[PDB]
RNA sequence: UAAUCUUAU
RNA sequence: AUCAGGAAAAUUAAUGUAUACCGUAAUGUAGACCGACUCAGGUAUGUAAGUAGAGAAUAUGAAGGUGAAUUAGAUAAU
RNA sequence: AAUUUAAUAUAACUAUUAAUAGAAGGUUACUAAUAAAUUAAUAAUUAAUUUUAAAACCUAAAGGUAAACCUUUAUAUUAAUAAUGUUAUGAAUAAUUAUUAAUAAUAAUAAACUAAGUGAACUGAAACAUCU
């Protein structure tokens, strides 16, 4: 139910001119925890409009559909969810392959070491950034570990 | 009604079928409808169809909230504020100075402050029908730039009078939506950023979470070939 | 009477309004014989049994995995005082899959560390970068 | 449908008055389904009969 | 259209 | 003669598929043996497909009596079993032959001979058991020719250690897998 | 040691005990779940600990 | 009778 | 007794078992099925109160079910 | 400014001529969504070209079946690690979870036109049998 009613009015739904529903664009800067309680939200909410779509079309069989209207709303909501969760583990295996390929990961490591590493006018906070990222060494063991370490060795060598 | 018609899609074909009437029976159709509805219910306009509905508001000459010149009617050269568009009609509701009828209607949809059955309602009015006012009419408006519109939070067209294009019919400024609602989240918690791209070693979001998102036995995701299914298929 | 308000024959039903009707249209589960068995897609769970019974495999039976930590303030809609925003990807012709922004943006975060993008950060925003 | 049973017992809210609620009050879809019915169905001089 | 109408007066009334 | 009911026969013409490009949706389990046969496979008298009948189809034609009463007959070829011995194949090959067949096999002076004739005549009149037959004869006439050499205990020799190999980055490695892995190299 | 219904019996009264579900969860894992339940009033036919 | 053909293992 | 009477799918020990899906209304010697009809036709099985009897014949009828889309009168000839 | 006449629509088929090219249905639901880029030409744009997401079940040919259902188990092994608890003597044996690598899969496909195989009879001959 919603605040303990059998039914929500007309002024006690939200109206439609205050009401949006969610762009693709802030979903995709949103972390996947959240996603997925906005989701559950989502799906909690249609179901207490459910419920009240039943009644209303099965009992009194009405045509005034703003909780359809709504549930379609917070459907259309969770798909674009669906779509940035899908895009963006596109997105990161496009990044895996893309440095599968050694040359052009070479390229990205010699870039990262030119502009922002080895420079003067922090540096320990990008290198444990950029260890994260890279490769799987936290504060377990694998080959990209190993060859994570390999690079950091060098680094510290070349400074 | 005692459907549950409304939890399914039964009977798809049908409901196709009816939905989509050819359009030369459009007029046979709509006779029955016609005669169904109440007085005070039905309307003149003709409901046209999704495909060829104002959707933008370059579409639209005209917002609710401007104030235009009435012509081409019973209540003609009369200055209304165009109070509210109809989206299947493709057509405008005018305030007390816009065209009406005079029908009975029921208890069941009285006013306070009402004697008698009979009530004033306005009648719904097209975009050729009426032409904008700012006193001086204006013929006809075209859009030539656009531009971002800090009330309406959208990327607008510029209403210029047609011919000179310097001469700009601005939009209406509309009423301040003041939202207090329980199921909208807030400007701030709804765009701060949580998530960043950055592990290329950890994938963002979980593999026990991929079903959900994407179907992994889909038919239409083709394989590529490789050199021995090649060989294997050529004699 | 049947129905005391049809006191005379009419062409109606004892009941319903015809007796015919397309005959080829799709079982259901009432229909057909006691060995009918059409069923529902609820159930390919676990494996029937040698003797008629049957034995749940729990490793294929769905669960619904809920957050632990529930965000209650995010809320199925937006208050629409809040513009949609819109992305533009100039100069990338993979768009948000293509590889190239994804190094770009792992490199942002590298050198600055979770900085929030401008649509983030101010609410009167509507276009972006990321 | 899928009953359930629970250990805390539940019943429902109490259904609103007509005045209350706009949506909960089924004479007007009622009374619109009965004046279709009427003129669809209505005939010859039945047309002259008054409405219900 | 009518009923739109119908909800606008009524909220009109009420405010 | 001609080989109008061989040489009128048409078959799909396969795609010609690229390492890179996409699969078809049926692609069939076990490998080609063989090679295509240019004249697929007779849709006709099935029968002839089992055997080397030397294009010789079943004919329809009329019974005609005194009174000229025309009647359907059909005319059937002279077929008959027959183990042949091939020197290619160090066997005996029994098929079903057309007695014509069996004339133009002695004749030419064996089987295998019979068979490998390079005109386009012998091919079409060739059935696809034929076609078969021949394919296996000359393949083993090449091998008989030339022996590989005139690389397996290598390729033996360096699996073990690149399993190793594999097992000390993290993976394991079946050999199946390393064979497919080294063929071209 | 003990019947197999009073086994069952057990484990759910253990689950209950610890706030953990009152049932074996399966491995099925669905994250994102589109399924909507519509809450019905009660029959005369249930009681108050009931729901369907 | 290593022409043909039938049967069984 | 001659008429000579289906087929096919193991046991101890240890470790398990949170118990899936579908059927379930009413009608079924019938107005709810097959007969163009709420059609004296056709439609499979089991209980079928007692008293009587050789009996599931026959009479009655405890209980249950039913008394009907035609009524009221008159009852010539037929 | 309005009316009329003729022509033109996303919104008829048929015949001819000219030009161009060789193409999804159903079922009912946990409904089967999309995102982008570059290029002219007047930031939004329309247009062109290119990329990209999802897309249930059935439609002979994964294996069944009484189409829209059932069963196979790719939210699988197999291995390698890491974390957890138990057994027996720091090493060994099984189970659960989480990464990494390896292993297969989805026929709804036109109809007319063409070529090949087999090949009637009514009918005509004022009969009928060669012939048609
Ligand atoms: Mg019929
Ligand atoms: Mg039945
Ligand atoms: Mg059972
Ligand atoms: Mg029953
Ligand atoms: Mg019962
Ligand atoms: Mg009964
Ligand atoms: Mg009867
Ligand atoms: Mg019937
Ligand atoms: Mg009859
Ligand atoms: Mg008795
Ligand atoms: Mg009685
Ligand atoms: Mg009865
Ligand atoms: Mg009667
Ligand atoms: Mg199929
Ligand atoms: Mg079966
Ligand atoms: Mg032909
Ligand atoms: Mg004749
Ligand atoms: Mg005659």
């Amino acid at each position: 139910f919603s605040n303990k009613k059998f039914i929500r009015s007309a002024d006690d739904l939200p109206p439609s001119s205050h009401i949006r529903p969610w762009s693709i664009p802030e979903l995709r800067h949103k972390s996947f925890n959240d996603l997925h309680s906005l989701w559950y939200n989502c799906l909690r909410e249609q179901n207490v409009l459910a419920r009240e779509n039943h009644l209303l079309k099965n009992i009194v069989g009405s045509t005034h559909d703003e909780f359809s209207e709504l549930s379609n709303s917070i459907r259309t909501t969770m798909w674009q969810i669906r779509h940035v969760l899908n895009e963006r583990e596109l997105a990161y295996s496009a990044s895996r392959e893309f440095l599968q390929d050694e040359s052009e990961r070479k390229k990205f490591l010699d870039t990262l070491a030119n502009d922002y590493f080895l420079n003067k006018d922090e540096v320990a906070s990008m290198l444990t950034r950029f260890q994260l990222a890279i490769f799987g060494i936290s504060e377990t063991v694998d080959i990209n570990f190993i060859d994570g370490i390999k690079f950091l060795a060098n680094l510290k060598l070349q400074r | 009604s005692g459907s549950y018609q409304h939890l399914s899609n039964v009977g798809s074909r049908v409901m196709k079928r009816l939905g989509n009437r050819p359009k030369n029976f459009l007029p046979h159709s709509e006779k029955f409808i016609k005669k169904s509805t109440p007085e005070f219910m039905k309307s003149d306009l003709k409901e046209v169809d999704e495909k060829t509905s104002f959707k933008s508001e370059k579409e639209w000459k005209f917002i609710p909230g401007d104030r235009v010149v009435v012509m081409s009617g019973a209540s003609k050269g009369n200055i209304a504020v165009i109070k509210s568009f109809d989206k299947r009609t493709n057509s405008f509701i005018l305030d007390e100075n816009g065209p009406t009828k005079t029908v009975p209607v029921p208890k069941q949809f009285w006013l306070e402050g009402q004697t008698s059955h009979m009530i004033t309602i306005p009648v719904s009015i097209l975009g050729k029908d009426l032409r904008l006012v700012a006193t001086v009419a204006v013929r006809d408006v075209s859009f030539n730039g656009s531009y971002y519109d800090a009330d309406y939070k959208k990327v607008m067209p510029y209403r210029c009078v047609k011919g000179q294009p310097d001469l700009i019919i601005p939009w209406p400024k509309p009423d301040p939506i003041d939202v207090q609602t329980n199921l909208a989240t807030d400007p701030v918690i709804a765009r701060e950023q949580t998530f960043w791209v950055d592990s290329v070693v950890r994938n963002p979001i979980p593999k026990k979470a991929i079903p959900s998102i994407r179907n992994p036995h889909s038919k239409y995701k083709r394989g590529t070939l490789t050199a021995k299914d090649i060989a294997k298929l050529v004699a | 009477l049947t129905r005391p308000w049809k006191k005379y024959r009419d062409g109606e039903l004892f009941y319903g309004l015809s007796k015919v009707g397309n005959k080829r249209v799709p079982l259901t589960t009432k229909q057909g014989n006691k060995t009918m068995y059409k069923g529902t897609r609820a159930s390919g769970i676990g494996r029937h049994t040698k003797f008629g019974g049957y034995v749940i495999n729990w490793k294929k039976v769905r669960t619904y995995v809920t957050p632990d930590m529930v965000n209650f303030e995010l809320k199925p809609y937006v208050n629409a005082n809040v513009p949609p925003l819109k992305h533009e990807f100039k100069g990338f012709s993979g768009g948000p899959l293509d590889p190239r922004l994804q190094l770009l943006k792992i490199k942002e975060y590298i050198v600055n560390g979770r900085v929030q993008s401008e649509g983030a950060t101010d609410t009167s925003c509507y276009k972006e970068r990321g | 449908k899928m009953t359930i049973e629970m250990e805390e017992p539940f019943i429902w809210p109490e259904e609103p008055r007509p005045d209350e609620n706009s949506f909960w009050d089924s004479t007007t879809p009622d009374n619109m389904e009965k004046y279709r019915e009427e003129r669809l169905n209505c005939l010859g001089s039945d047309a002259n009969k008054p409405g219900t | 259209d009518f009923m739109s109408w119908f909800k606008r007066k009524k909220q009109e009334e009420h405010q | 003669r001609q080989w109008r009911l061989i040489e009128t026969r048409k078959i799909a013409k396969q795609p010609n598929y690229q390492v890179g490009d996409a699969k078809p949706l049926h692609m069939p389990k076990e490998r080609k043996k063989f090679p295509d046969y240019k004249y697929g496979e007779s849709n006709i008298f099935k029968q002839s497909n089992k055997g080397l009948y030397g294009g010789s189809f079943v004919q329809f034609g009329n019974n005609i009596s005194e009174s000229k009463a025309k009647t359907r007959k059909k005319w059937l070829p002279n077929v008959v079993k027959k183990g042949l011995w091939s020197e290619t194949l160090n066997r005996k090959i029994s098929i079903k032959m057309t007695a014509k067949v069996l004339k133009t096999i002695s004749k030419e002076g064996g089987i295998d001979n019979y068979l490998t004739k390079e005109k386009s005549a012998r091919i079409k009149e060739l059935g696809p058991t034929g076609w078969k037959l021949r394919y296996r004869v000359l393949k083993r006439k090449d091998e008989i020719e030339n022996p590989p050499h005139k690389r397996r205990r290598l390729m033996s020799f360096l699996y073990p250690l690149e399993k190793l190999e594999y097992r000390s980055v993290g993976k394991d490695l079946n050999y199946k897998k390393f064979v497919e892995l080294f063929a071209d190299v | 040691d003990i019947n197999v219904s009073e086994k069952i019996y057990k484990w759910t009264k253990a689950g209950i005990e610890q706030g953990k579900e009152h049932f074996k969860v399966g491995g099925n894992k669905v994250y994102f779940p589109k399924a909507r339940i519509i809450l019905l009033r009660p029959n005369a036919k249930h009681t108050p600990y009931q729901a369907k």
